[PDB]
């Protein structure tokens, strides 16, 4: 997208979202990132929404094909492998944008935490499909990214901040589903929920709605896990 | 489940 | 897909449908068609389902972008144009498969009607986005395909046959939405419904369910149109 | 509306 203006790429990403054209939306936002300027809060959200939709469809397809493969010529494995390779390619693309150079140029806590949460998520999606020599290393990469995000978030954000809350939610999912640490997942989700609940009194009506929506998700996991 | 994260 | 076996392409198209990977499903079925053998009833349905899903997403996106464009830089028109070009490319691809050589090799009425209904549908989707020198010619192409399908279907199929019913449904939509002929649309839908209703007594339970599902769609249009 | 036609 090198010949398109940054502002036009951002405008088109917004149009692509309204049209439910998430692959286009991701390509527009990748082009925007590659212009080399830092991203605003709204632009970070467009980038994240685009790729979460793309990889979400791939993950759902991969789970369907993997289930069929587990229940049973080479066609099912071949097709599962092609969807898997495509999913890994998208994750690698996102990780490459974060490494060149979104994270290193992100100095305030809001931006850096956002990108490190992304990094943990995309390594987590790689871990979901990993089986071999690098499954352990991929899991550690996800852990390290989430942990650094958590350390900054606890130092620099209030406990009701929605990015801090979503980070803790996803890290708890990492512990439960990837790292075989359900007790760590439960402890993290409970502590996060309780510390947020104690801070709600400081919030406006609108912020209260933002925070409680994510706190509910923590609760729904705790209900499924306990 | 994780953050849905699929709507801006 | 020239190096993949026909049977493997058909198997993978079925897997792609279960995974909701419709672009893949369409590419697998295009590969199957290009092997040059005629298609069975089940295979014709896989081809049709794949492309209807692909073009359906494009049409829905095009309508979102066209609405935004009508309500209002060059970005919205540019993006609507790119989605439009992609939609036209898919329609041209389907029409090319029908012309080389599905229709000419389709000698029994079931196959020929199925493919001519497809041809009418894909010209209808082209007509939905056409504005210029060829809008009239594209509309006539759709009309001619549907009309030939109708002539064969009335001669060779009972009035409850589901393909005959779906053809009449879609042709009535063509009349209402494309050809500015709502009375022709209403007459066709009413006559189709009534002649089917008079034939239901000949059907098994399963066939009765197949036919009445499409008759309901004719009724829902008649209710919206009258 | 036309045949949905999107499920085999
Ligand atoms: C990872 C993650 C956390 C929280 C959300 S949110 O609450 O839906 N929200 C955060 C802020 N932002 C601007 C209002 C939009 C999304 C999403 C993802
Ligand atoms: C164009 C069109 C007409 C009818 C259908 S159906 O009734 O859903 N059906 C026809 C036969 N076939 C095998 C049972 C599957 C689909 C679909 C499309
Ligand atoms: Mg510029
Ligand atoms: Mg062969």
């Amino acid at each position: 997208m090198g010949s398109m203006e940054r502002a036009s790429l951002i405008q088109k990403a917004k149009l692509a979202e309204q049209a439910e054209r998430y692959e286009d939306m991701a390509a527009f936002m990748k082009g925007a990132v590659e212009k080399g300027e830092e991203l605003s809060c709204e632009e970070r959200n467009l980038l994240s929404v685009a790729y979460k939709n793309v990889v979400g469809g791939q993950r759902a397809a991969w789970r369907v094909l993997s289930s069929i493969e587990q229940k049973s010529g080479p066609e099912v494995r071949e097709y599962r492998e092609k969807v898997e390779t495509e999913l890994q390619g998208v994750c690698d693309t996102v990780l490459g944008l974060l490494d060149s150079h979104l994270i290193k140029e992100a100095g305030d806590a809001e931006s850096r935490v956002f990108y490190l949460k992304m990094k943990g998520d995309y390594y987590r999606y790689l871990a979901e499909v990993a089986t071999g020599d690098d499954k352990k290393r991929i899991i550690d990469s996800a852990r390290s990214a989430y942990q650094e995000a958590m350390d900054i978030s606890k130092k620099e954000m209030p406990p009701t901040n929605p990015i801090r809350l979503g980070l803790a939610l996803n890290f708890s999912v990492f512990h439960y589903e990837i790292a075989n640490s359900p007790e760590e997942a439960i402890s993290l989700a409970k502590t996060t929920f309780d510390e947020a609940m104690a801070d709600l009194h400081t919030l406006s009506e609108d912020s209260y709605k933002d925070s409680t929506l994510i706190m509910q998700l923590l609760r729904d996991n705790l209900t499924l896990w306990t | 489940g994780s953050i849905p994260g699929r709507r801006s």
